[PDB]
């Protein structure tokens, strides 16, 4: 079984077609080697991640001010965890699922990028490894979404009730679930909480890098992953 | 942090 506050989050999750179709069909609307490709996935995906975050619950209570705290703090871990679960369901041995469905083969993407992208790759694809181990599923998938998004170490927030009750009834139902679901496991809800201060890692020091390459004119030309970069 | 298009975004 489920908990209930789990069937809730799950009730707030995007759909996954109309989301792969839009994007798609921006870019195919839209010169750009694959370092900027990937820089537009994830401008594209930040769109979707502001509307997913928006009308979900709890979020939606918060006021304007408290609701760009949070995204301000989390975007990067999003779209890191967002690409990681992708490839845990959708990818396999030597490629990557992008948000439009694409798959690229990693040496494409790879070889064409120096050691500190590189690096992040490949930090990121030993996390997708790690994840599939522990059998992490969409239940779990949608808890982490939200530890991210309601962060306890975000300053100044109005409603930091809200924020610290939903960081700890997630978290509640989390252990619950994996205890129920996966018994032979006995440690899965620790080994699950150990990725998010390693995602928390990778996003700072891909945000590090998207600043340099924007500095160095490398990045295309964009309306919301510069704004956010600036965050 | 102050940010016109996230707050618009958030808003619309
Ligand atoms: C701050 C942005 C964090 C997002 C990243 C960086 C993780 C290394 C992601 C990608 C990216 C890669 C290169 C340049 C710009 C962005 C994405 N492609 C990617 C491809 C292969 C491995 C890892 C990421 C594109 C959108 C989802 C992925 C998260």
């Amino acid at each position: 079984s489920i908990p209930h506050l789990i069937l809730e989050l799950l009730k707030c999750e995007p759909d996954e077609p109309q989301v792969q179709a839009k994007i798609m069909a921006y870019l195919q609307q839209e010169k750009l080697s694959t370092f900027g490709l990937m820089c537009k996935m994830a401008d594209q995906t930040l769109f979707s991640i502001v509307e997913w975050a928006r009308s979900s619950i709890f979020f939606r209570e918060l006021k304007v001010d408290d609701q760009m705290k949070l995204l301000q703090n989390c975007w990067s871990e999003l779209l890191i965890l967002d690409h990681i679960y992708r490839q845990v369901v959708h990818g396999k041995e030597g490629s990557i699922f992008l948000v439009t469905g694409q798959q690229v083969d990693y040496s494409i993407i790879a070889s064409q990028a120096g050691a500190t992208l590189n690096n992040l790759m490949s930090h990121a694809q030993e996390l997708v490894a790690k994840l599939r181990s522990l059998q992490f599923d969409q239940r779990e998938f949608v808890c982490l979404k939200f530890l991210v998004l309601f962060s306890l170490d975000v300053k100044n927030l109005e409603n930091f009730q809200l924020v610290e009750g939903v960081q700890e009834q997630v978290n509640a139902a989390l252990l619950d679930y994996t205890m129920c679901n996966y018994p032979q496991q006995t440690e899965k809800f620790g080994q699950l909480l150990l990725r998010l201060p390693e995602i928390r890692a990778i996003s700072m020091q891909a945000e590090e890098y998207l600043y340099y390459k924007h500095l160095n004119g490398d990045v295309p030309y964009n309306n919301l992953l510069i704004e956010m970069l600036h965050a | 942090k102050e940010n016109a298009l996230l707050r618009y975004l958030l808003d619309k």
